[PDB]
């Protein structure tokens, strides 16, 4: 019950924090809510929130369309074309974010 | 980029949450909670006694 | 002081604190107790930082 109390208090607090963001980034509603659901969860379960599984991956900088994004890959390998999903080894165990 | 910085603020909000859980109002609510629970346990124990 | 107005002495065991007096402590004064102990923990951490 106290975990429920922490959770709903955190939710009441984070609602006023996320409403301006729901207005500002309406497309990110699915993401932000998810992020909120992870914050409130951290409030109750106390699981430390890793700021690398929840930081949006801005793949490439915004372009103005003038000039348009002109990408010449003289050396076209599947990683260099579609990007590669890097990994980390924790005690030799493969994991990524 | 604005979404990235907003998410940075949100990730910092964990400390705001923690400080909220140190606040007077939330702690009063929590103590009222476990106080109700403790007095209920005392009621049961005293009926048994 | 706010404990002694309620007829309680603030006993220290460490950074954790208890209250001395008759019967169970009021909910608000216990709330202030956990408040100051959590605030002392947080203040030590932010002293370090």
């Amino acid at each position: 019950a106290l975990r429920r109390l922490r959770r709903d208090w955190a939710l009441h607090y984070l609602n006023n924090r996320f409403e301006p963001l729901f207005q500002r980034f309406p497309q990110a509603r699915a993401y932000l809510e998810a992020l909120r659901a992870r914050l409130a969860r951290y409030a109750e379960t106390g699981e430390p929130l890793d700021p690398a599984q929840w930081r949006p991956n801005l793949l490439t900088s915004s372009s103005s369309g003038t000039p348009p994004p002109i990408v010449y890959e003289p050396y076209a390998t599947a990683p260099r074309l579609f990007g590669r999903l890097d990994y980390l080894v924790d005690r030799g165990v493969w994991s990524t974010n | 980029i604005h979404l990235a910085e907003a998410v940075e603020g949100l990730l910092l909000e964990v400390n705001r949450l923690d400080e909220l859980f140190r606040q007077g109002s939330f702690l009063r609510e929590k103590t009222q909670l476990e106080a109700r629970f403790k007095e209920a346990r005392e009621q049961q124990l005293e009926a048994l006694r | 002081r706010e404990a002694q107005e309620a007829g309680f002495a603030l006993s220290t065991n460490g950074e954790r604190l208890e209250l001395t007096g008759p019967g169970p402590v009021p909910a608000e004064l216990s709330a202030r107790l956990e408040e100051v102990t959590l605030g002392s923990l947080a203040a030590s951490a932010e002293l370090e930082v």
